[PDB]
């Protein structure tokens, strides 16, 4: 068997944003990524 | 492992970060300017993980 996945790789800046996202709940989780 | 913005050792007492971006340096959570919360989300998230300032530059 042989998969791929995907990794996010956030920078600091991205890290602390997507925290920020989570805690004024407008995602689920630091990879919600959306339009 | 020195930590790759202060140079002192990462001890396992410490929140320590690896850059998986390329260098793979620990650094101390402190140092990179991450919050506890966003590590805590971070180190929790299987599909994310952090990259230090020059790796991402
Ligand atoms: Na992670
Ligand atoms: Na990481
Ligand atoms: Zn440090
Ligand atoms: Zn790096």
């Amino acid at each position: 068997a042989m998969a791929a996945k995907v990794v996010y790789v956030f920078s600091t800046e991205m890290a602390n944003k997507a925290a920020e996202a989570v805690l004024k709940g407008q995602v689920e989780t630091i990879v919600s990524f959306h339009i | 492992y020195p930590c790759g913005i202060c140079t002192n050792e990462v001890n396992d007492d410490q929140d320590a970060i690896l850059c998986e971006a390329s260098c793979q340096k620990w650094f101390h959570r402190i140092c990179t300017g991450m919050t506890e919360t966003a590590y805590g989300l971070l180190t929790a998230e299987a599909s994310a993980v952090w990259g230090c300032d020059t790796c991402m530059a």
